[PDB]
């Protein structure tokens, strides 16, 4: 079992053999987009406690949020008025999701249970159990099957109708914190606490690639709109852009004046701007193809823990521990 | 520990499976990303500020 | 002679300004940021508004009257000015008493603090205090129940050039009791209880972990009580003394002590707004 | 669309009223976190309290004050990533077995079991997200410790060499009939934690050591008193008076 080093050396040599040039070399004559200024358009209030997660609707109009008070609230961004308010059995929640068809909402947390809700009937539909650790994220692949990631270094692909696990993904060493689905819903990635990321296969159920560019825990992960790249954010104040086809990272986003962690990462519709939330009570707007800052979104009085961009790309919404949700443009 | 052998073999079979993948030069990948970004650069309100008439948040 | 009038204008100008600037800054800071919109800050807002009204209204006209040595407006304006003076002075102290009682509830009974104080109740308390203050200023001055009974008083009242404060014994005693002596014993007792609780807590800490490891409370209480007592004490004893026995206090001493009282509005932002959050707010804007 | 705007405004009012109703109940209650080493007796302490009067929850009140306690036993690992969620609790209850000063754990030689606790307490105290959270410490298993120390077979001095040069405090209040050896052992165990607590206190959060065993019905009062003291000290320090 001493050949493991040899395979790693071979992989490293193969990766080095295909590093023709740096992305900055090719993209150096491009005129930068310049400074970008965004102003608050809406401010949503009503959460007693401090928020973790949010998810925009597929119609770019409604959105959902979850807070430690034990309550999910479905807002309406256009008229800044609430629609639903669902009390929960367990007040420790760490994730939420919104259905692609706009019919279901899921939420799980410290208790090792993932619950889904039926909006158009608001009563609990099913409870999915079987994990041995706290959940960290969950996304609806479709209207009948959901993929979740838990704190016992595993991921699963549930079936709502029967409530039993169909496929179990194993191979990580540390806790899994975030995941993101491809536009075609045929592959997805996951960021663990062992400074690594993986590219799973939804159908076959086998890992294909492994990226280990980071050096600390990974807190957030996104996915490029083209479906051939993704970006991660760790606790070392760095965002790194990997590539699936080339099989190594291409660009790093870091600045000498920031030493705080990163809690969320998201792209834009065109993919030119990369948005990342920080522990510095604000947010930054990087440049994807040039690695240069282009703006700051200040206005939060505490830690920022949520971030998201609408499907049509008309606005970006943030949520912080100040129990306030803001809509920027 | 028999279990140790299992993990050691799995780390070998997985590494062997995760080693035989066709790879392309990073220049082609950078060019493709450049082409996509330049192609879809005129359809994102964040990058180019749209008129206030069509903005629903105004 | 010529120098004295020049000196007064400069000294008066510095006060009228400082008074308006402190209150304006406090109000702008509390209104701009939602982090400082604590329920206990509403009393500070009322106090700042009262100080702003006083500094904008009564100080400038008082300075003009004392410099010109002759009132240049009508009798109704004199009565309205006296009413505004009394209302602001008597509304700038009961707010301090309310703040002291709020601190008493916060420190003595920590478990029942949330229920006993609510944002809805604070508005009711503030409105009640302002109503009580307005009841003792406009009602007995617009109506002529406070007028004196000696020849100089009626001669000044008939004339339209002199605007001086002449009053009988009843109104003076009642207004002094309502404004000063009632909200003083309450504050003294409250702060004594608070100091006792602080000393007990520090003794407990020292007993618990003294081996591996007194004056802050004394300094804070000394500032809070001494500033107010020194600023507002002598006037509210000469007020009783001069009417109890006549031909004892010259009018110049009266005016000087009263004006010493007005400076107290120039220290409230420096006393009740020294929290680090207020410092951050002051550094964020106007800097 | 006049009804559509009007109807939405009807729903927002029904919720806002419900939120206003629930806010007072949320703000009235007090939350505590239960944490300790394994094989220490946290379950015994919690189960005993109610009869006296992946996650677990408990409801209890003293003098018409609502208290709530959450204990997490499903997520048992050296790395504690979920601890960031517990930065708004009133206090943290820490339970440690004071009699297990001579026992390796997990069939892993490891370290004497008390030291691992010490490491856990040090890590908890110096966490970045718990800079303003107090700790209530229960030194459990008082009778087994006394019996084991009375027995000459197992000696504290061997495992902890610093016990040799230790002298009892002059402010001690031993219980009636207590031998000097028991008092010395108890106070060494207490100030070993007190040193770690006071090293980097910074004056924002303190520690409340306590002694308890199986047959005890006063813990429910000690928790109440400690919570009241914690809130009082927080209020005193807030007004720049302590
Ligand atoms: N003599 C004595 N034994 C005690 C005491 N408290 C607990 N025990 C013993 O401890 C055991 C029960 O401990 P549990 O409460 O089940 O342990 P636990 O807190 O669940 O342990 P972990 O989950 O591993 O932390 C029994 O053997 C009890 O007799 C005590 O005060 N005195
Ligand atoms: C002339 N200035 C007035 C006169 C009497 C008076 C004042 C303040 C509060 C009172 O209760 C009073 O009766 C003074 O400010």
């Amino acid at each position: 079992r001493q050949e493991a080093e040899q395979l790693k050396n071979q992989i490293r040599d193969a990766r080095k053999a295909c590093a023709d040039a740096t992305l900055s070399q090719i993209t150096n004559n491009i005129d930068p987009v310049g400074r970008i200024q965004m102003r608050t358009r809406r401010t949503l209030r009503g959460h007693l406690a401090k928020i973790y997660a949010m998810h925009w609707g597929t119609d770019s109009r409604l959105l959902v949020s979850a807070s430690q008070d034990g309550k999910l609230i479905i807002w309406d961004s256009y008229t800044t008025n609430k629609v639903h308010a669902i009390p929960l059995r367990s007040s420790w929640v760490m994730t939420c999701a919104y259905a692609p068809s706009g019919n279901y909402v899921a939420c799980g947390g410290l208790d090792n249970i993932c619950s889904i809700y039926n909006l158009k009937t608001v009563r609990v539909s099913r409870e999915l159990a079987g994990h041995t650790g706290y959940l960290s994220c969950c996304r609806f692949l479709d209207d009948n099957q959901i993929v979740t990631s838990s704190g016992d270094t595993t991921c699963a692909l549930w079936d709502i109708e029967t409530g039993q696990q169909t496929t179990t993904f194993t191979g990580h060493t540390g806790d899994v914190m975030s995941l993101s689905l491809a536009p075609d819903t045929r592959l997805f990635v996951s960021g663990a606490c062992d400074a690594s990321a993986k590219l799973w296969d939804v159908r076959e159920g086998m890992c294909r690639q492994t990226f280990t560019g980071h050096e600390s825990d990974i807190n957030a992960i996104c996915f490029f709109p083209n479906g051939n790249a993704f970006a991660t954010g760790s606790d070392d104040a760095t965002c790194r852009l990997f590539d699936l086809r080339a099989d190594q990272e291409l660009m790093t986003y870091s600045h000498d004046n920031i030493i705080c962690g990163i809690t969320s990462v998201s792209f834009s519709k065109s993919g030119r701007l990369l948005l990342a939330g920080y522990d510095d009570f604000n947010c930054n707007v990087w440049d994807a193809l040039k690695a240069d800052r282009a703006g700051v979104l200040a206005g939060h009085d505490n830690r920022v823990s949520c971030l998201g961009v609408t499907d049509d790309g008309m606005a970006v919404a943030t949520g912080s521990w100040d129990s306030f949700l803001k809509i920027w443009n | 520990n028999t279990a140790s052998i299992a993990q050691a073999r799995k780390l070998v079979e997985q590494l062997k499976m995760e080693a035989n993948i066709d790879r392309i030069k990073v220049s082609k990948a950078a060019a493709d990303l450049m082409a996509y970004c330049e192609a879809h650069a005129k359809e994102d309100p964040l990058l180019t500020p749209v008129p206030a008439s069509e903005n629903p948040f105004r | 002679d010529e120098v004295w009038v020049v000196g007064m204008g400069i000294v008066m100008s510095l006060i009228v300004l400082a008074i308006v600037f402190g209150n304006v800054l406090v109000i702008t800071a509390i209104a701009k940021f939602e982090r400082l919109q604590t329920v206990t800050n509403y009393f500070i807002t009322s106090l700042a508004c009262a100080d702003l009204v006083m500094g904008l209204a009564v100080v400038p006209f008082g300075a003009a009257h004392i410099l010109t040595k002759t009132w240049t407006f009508g009798n109704f304006w004199c009565e309205f000015w006296t009413s505004i003076d009394v209302l602001c002075v008597t509304a700038s102290i009961e707010t301090l008493c309310v703040i002291a009682v709020d601190r008493y509830f916060a420190i003595t009974s920590p478990f029942k603090y949330q229920s006993l104080l609510t944002k809805n109740k604070a508005r009711v308390i503030i409105l009640m205090v302002w109503i009580v203050s307005g009841l003792t200023s406009f009602l007995p001055i617009q109506m002529h129940w406070y007028r004196a009974t000696h020849q100089e008083a009626i001669n000044c009242y008939a004339e339209e050039t002199c605007c001086d404060f002449f009053t009988n014994q009843a109104y003076a005693i009642a207004s002094s009791i309502v404004s000063f002596y009632v909200p003083l014993v309450i504050m003294v007792f409250v702060y004594s209880r608070v100091f006792q609780e602080a000393k007990r807590q520090l003794q407990k800490i020292d007993k618990s972990e003294g081996r591996f490891h007194e004056h802050k409370a004394l300094k804070t209480l000394g500032i809070i009580m001494g500033t107010f007592t020194l600023c507002w004490l002598p006037f509210f004893i000469v007020n009783i003394v001069h009417v109890i026995q006549d031909n004892l206090i010259r009018k110049e001493v009266y005016i000087l002590l009263n004006w010493i009282g007005y400076v107290n509005s120039g220290f409230n932002p420096l006393i009740y707004c020294r929290s680090p959050d207020f410092r951050i707010a002051f550094q964020e804007l106007l800097c | 669309q006049r009804n559509e705007e009007k109807a939405q405004r009807e729903a927002n009012k029904k919720i806002e009223k419900q939120l206003q109703k629930d806010k007072q109940v949320y703000r009235a209650t007090h939350r505590l976190l239960l944490l300790g080493a394994g094989e220490s007796g946290k379950s015994t302490i919690v189960k005993q309290m109610r009869i006296l009067h992946g996650i677990f929850e408990t409801k209890f009140q003293v003098d018409k004050v609502n208290f709530h306690m959450f204990d997490v036993g499903g997520q048992r690992d050296e790395r504690r990533k979920w601890i960031q969620c517990f930065n708004d609790v009133t206090a943290i209850i820490f339970v440690v077995a004071s009699s297990s000063y001579n026992m390796v754990i997990r069939e892993d030689n490891q370290t004497n079991r008390l030291q691992e606790a010490l490491n856990l307490f040090k890590s908890i105290w110096n966490n970045r997200w718990l800079r303003t959270i107090s700790v209530i410490l229960f030194l459990n298993k008082q009778d087994l410790l006394a019996e084991k120390v009375l027995a000459g077979k197992s000696k504290i001095e061997d495992y902890f060499p610093e016990f040799a040069r230790y002298t009892t405090p002059e402010d001690a209040t031993p219980e009636p009939g207590e031998d000097p050896r028991v008092t010395r052992a108890k106070y060494f165990i207490r100030d070993e934690f007190l040193r770690i607590s006071t090293a980097s206190g910074d004056g924002r959060h303190y520690c409340y050591p306590h002694f308890t065993c199986a047959v005890d019905t006063e813990n429910i009062r000690r928790v109440f008193n400690d919570c009241r003291d914690i809130i009082q000290r927080m209020h005193l320090r807030q007004y720049e008076l302590l």
